[PDB]
């Protein structure tokens, strides 16, 4: 991140790391920098030749992936700069496995884990006449006689429309009859507060779902306060 | 109840929750708290959601962008095009930028269709996850969370839904010498539901999902056939609760 | 010069490429890295009397892949090596028409995967030696060590058949698994055509590159194929005319092909999920669902 540094490696890719400093500006290239092309931190790989980034032989997880088995990352290993490991596939371990052994469980845990599925897009709409012209009577009469496309986008657009609110609904709506929970809130000791919905905000939804749509950058898709605010000048 | 239901059809006794409930449901508290300081430090777990809202947001940016193009004509503005050039040479330019723009936009609807088909797919998969794992219980292995799959909660999201799957997962261990029958009086007693056990001095059985051991008698084994067949039998005395009371 | 005026055309294009190339990645990631440590056998080789010797690994091959990989590597033959010329071998040139350095001069790459096949034998093995030593509870938690007998009992008990069925015909019970593993062998050194699968995800990259190599002999309605040719031979203001046309073609040409590799990533993408499902639900565990791991009971 630019925030983090500004120290960069550059991969070049299909290109063996002897043709490298043969592709250096003493001779004319596409880009004008060759200055990181002069160095000793020159590594060859699969993908290329990467050149910045001093090899580490300690595997670690893999941070900026680059190609067959190789990652890199900007770490402390000198003093800061960007090192390139082969990625680690995890611990490695070894069940003691014998023909008269068990092990069995004398305690457990309860894991509450959470997934995230998309499930409708923005429904959008597009004016062929006015995307393709604009404002021109001629223009729209030299547009008449091209065909029924503007049609069979729209009719795309809408079938694409009615899909999401399609989704939408098989989604949600499975359940014939709106339910509501008793004042009680003792479900055997358990604390589902931050679940239920709270009646104090003015729509009625929980803490967490309060959190995951502040927590979604969202755009408007839709609340257009009726073309007023495009119309007044900004 | 339900949870002890939710428990019985996982494999592990009742008795388990009926005895540990206090402790299970400060676990599930812990669990909902840690869960919610997540969601307030971290924002990188909805980033397919934010994806979904990127890549609309782009795809929109890309489609206005490509109105400045001049896809090989004098301009790319049609006014000026009217206003400079004659009718003939006008309607080829005419002609040229339309072309441009049409083929524009219909990469952006067939772009707009493929990413309309994943959704659908990602939005069957989402109704296939709540009606099996919120309306039910789910014997499917790596379905609804790691672990054994106890409840599931829906939460809504922009353009997305949450589910919070509920599992339960064996924690602390500890060896056990085992044997698969027993030898009584020359009959093979085989256990109904759990493992035959032992450290090196007595003989029992538990359940396979949690450490609880029993009495092996004749309530819980079962008799079939004899010992010269089974590989790995061993000889063990078996418990009889008729015959105290028969004496007594 | 001329190619500057069409617009973000290419990088949209670039933007897509990419977005399936990072995709692939993702799927086999999906597909193989389900288990967060890597498991593996004990020295002794004594599983109830079972045989696992031909999809255990092989420590002679310089790459640890087992009999049966070996196999099915060298019945699929991969056509489409793209970086491994790293183009010295295309800058030599032969007399010999060969195919990846000629597309490789068009300016058609392939990038190669970030998982190796040796990563890849190694998720396996680790998959595979969990799944003998511990059987469904590496896949909930914790390995947890049980004898093969005790642990194909339990897979008995779980489709209704009851633990004496095992405990007296487990000898019978090796020799008929031995017996398929081996029949398993004498399928597949003989009988190449059950990888048409993947033959067929070779062979639909390979014909697609093949054919845009094709479409630059198109002449687009213009005098001339050759755009040196068609410089050499015009002035500039009817060559910008002829010149737009195959501009306009290859173009078209272009986001016909990127077009077709976005729906073969998604049935790819379907495929490899359908993959993952199978792998979570019937090798980290028992299915009870009718057909979906073989014929019979699973
Ligand atoms: C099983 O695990 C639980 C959770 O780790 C244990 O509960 C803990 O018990 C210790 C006893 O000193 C307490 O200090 C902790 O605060 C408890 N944790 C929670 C979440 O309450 C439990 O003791 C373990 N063993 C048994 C007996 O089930
Ligand atoms: C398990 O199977 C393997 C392979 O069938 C046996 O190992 C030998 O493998 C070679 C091929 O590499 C065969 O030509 C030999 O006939 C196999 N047997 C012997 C005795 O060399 C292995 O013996 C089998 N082990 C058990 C316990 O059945
Ligand atoms: C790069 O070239 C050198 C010398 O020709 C050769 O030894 C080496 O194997 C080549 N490496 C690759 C990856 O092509
Ligand atoms: C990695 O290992 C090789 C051989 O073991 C050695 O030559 C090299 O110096 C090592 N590199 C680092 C950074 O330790
Ligand atoms: C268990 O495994 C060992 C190691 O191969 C073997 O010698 C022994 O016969 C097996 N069976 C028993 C009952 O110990
Ligand atoms: C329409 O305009 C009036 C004018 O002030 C405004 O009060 C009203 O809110 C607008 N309608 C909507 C739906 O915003
Ligand atoms: C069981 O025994 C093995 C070998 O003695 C040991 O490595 C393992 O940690 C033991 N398991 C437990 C739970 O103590
Ligand atoms: C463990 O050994 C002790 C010896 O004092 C015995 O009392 C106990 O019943 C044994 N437990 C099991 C599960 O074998
Ligand atoms: C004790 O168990 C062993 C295990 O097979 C068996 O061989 C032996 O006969 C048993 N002892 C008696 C007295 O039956």
């Amino acid at each position: 991140g630019t925030n983090t540094s500004n120290q960069v490696a550059v991969l070049y890719q299909g290109v063996n790391c002897t043709e490298v400093p043969v592709a250096i500006h003493a001779d004319q290239l596409t880009p004008t920098w060759r200055v990181y092309s002069t160095g000793s931190n020159v590594f060859q790989t699969r993908a290329g030749c990467l050149i910045g980034a001093e090899y580490v032989n300690n595997s670690y997880e893999c941070d900026i992936p680059i190609g067959a088995g190789i990652c890199a990352s900007y770490q402390t290993q000198t003093s800061q700069s960007i090192i390139a490991y082969t990625m680690s596939l995890g611990a490695e371990n070894s069940v003691a496995y014998s023909n008269n052994s068990i092990a069995i469980p004398t305690n457990f845990t309860i894991s509450v884990t959470t997934e995230i599925l998309p499930v409708s897009m923005t429904k959008t709409s597009v004016d062929c006449t006015m995307y393709i012209c604009g404002d021109s009577t001629e223009c729209s009469n030299l547009l008449l006689q091209y065909g029924s496309f503007c049609t069979q986008l729209k009719r795309a657009l809408t079938g694409i429309a009615v899909e999401q609110d399609k989704n939408t609904q098989e989604v949600f709506a499975q359940v014939k009859q709106i339910y509501k929970t008793p004042p009680i809130k003792y479900f055997g000791g358990f604390n589902f507060s931050q679940i239920l919905p709270d009646p104090s905000k003015p729509s009625k939804r929980s803490f967490i779902e309060d959190l995951l749509f502040n927590k979604v950058t969202l755009a408007d898709a839709g609340f257009i306060k009726q073309y007023g605010d495009c119309l007044g000048d900004i | 109840m339900q949870m002890a239901y939710r428990f019985n059809g996982i494999g592990v006794t009742q008795n388990v929750l009926y005895e540990n409930q206090k402790l299970i449901a400060n676990q599930f508290n812990s669990a909902i708290g840690k869960i919610q300081d997540s969601l307030s430090s971290t924002a990188s777990a909805l980033g397919k959601l934010q994806d979904v809202v990127n890549h609309n947001a782009q795809a929109l940016n890309t489609l206005v962008k490509q109105l400045s193009s001049k896809f090989g004509a004098i301009s790319s503005v049609l006014n000026d095009i009217f206003s400079r050039l004659d009718k003939v040479e006008a309607e080829v330019q005419i002609d040229r930028l339309i072309t441009g723009r049409l083929q524009s936009l219909q990469t952006y609807v067939t772009q707009q269709l493929i990413r309309a088909a994943e959704i659908r797919a990602s939005a069957n998969l989402a109704a296939t996850k709540m009606s099996e794992c919120v309306l039910g219980q789910s014997k499917r292995v790596d379905f609804c969370g790691k672990g054994y799959h106890l409840m599931s909660f829906p939460q809504s999201a922009p353009h997305g839904v949450v589910f919070l799957h509920v599992t339960y997962v064996p924690a602390q261990e500890k060896n056990f010498t085992t044997a698969p029958a027993i030898c009584h009086d020359g009959k093979a007693h085989f256990p109904r539901e759990g493992v035959f056990v032992s450290n090196g001095t007595h003989w029992f059985v538990t359940q396979r999902n949690f450490y609880e051991p029993q009495i092996i008698t004749t309530d819980n084994t079962f008799v079939s056939g004899n010992c010269d067949v089974v590989i790995g039998i061993v000889n063990n005395t078996v418990y009889d609760p008729l015959q105290p009371e028969l004496d007594s | 010069n001329l190619l500057l005026q069409y617009g973000s055309f290419c990088t949209q294009l670039k933007r897509a490429l990419t977005g399936i190339a990072v995709e692939q990645d993702k799927n086999t990631q999906e597909v193989f890295a389900q288990v967060k440590q890597i498991y593996k056998t004990p020295p002794i080789k004594y599983f109830g009397g079972f045989n696992f010797s031909q999809i255990l690994p092989d420590p002679s091959k310089p790459s640890k892949r087992s009999f049966i990989e070996d196999l099915l590597f060298n019945k699929v033959t991969l056509a489409d090596a793209g970086f491994i010329k790293q183009y010295g071998d295309c800058l030599g040139d032969i007399a010999a028409r060969d195919l990846i350095c000629a597309q490789k001069f068009k300016g058609l790459t392939v990038l190669p995967p970030l998982l190796t096949d040796e990563m890849i034998a190694q998720y396996t093995s680790a998959l595979l030696a969990g799944t003998i030593t511990s059987g469904w509870t590496f896949g909930a938690g914790a390995a947890l060590q049980i004898p093969f007998a005790m642990q194909m009992a339990y897979r008995f008990n779980g489709i209704g058949v009851t633990q004496n069925v095992l405990y007296e015909n487990q000898k019978l019970i090796a020799n008929q698994f031995n017996s398929a593993i081996g029949k398993i062998q004498d399928s597949l050194s003989s009988t190449a055509s059950a990888l048409g699968k993947l033959q067929d995800v070779v062979n639909h990259n390979a014909q697609a590159l093949n054919t845009l190599v094709k479409q630059l002999s198109s002449k687009f309605g213009a005098i001339s194929s050759v755009l040196n040719d068609i410089f050499s031979r015009l002035d500039k203001v009817e060559a910008e005319v002829q010149i737009d046309r195959l501009i306009t073609g290859r173009l078209q040409s272009l986001q016909t092909y990127v077009t077709q590799q976005l729906i073969r990533a998604a049935e790819i993408r379907a495929s490899a999920n359908l993959a993952a499902t199978k792998m979570s639900e019937c090798v980290l565990g028992q299915s009870k669902r009718v057909d979906f791991c073989g014929k019979g009971y699973h």
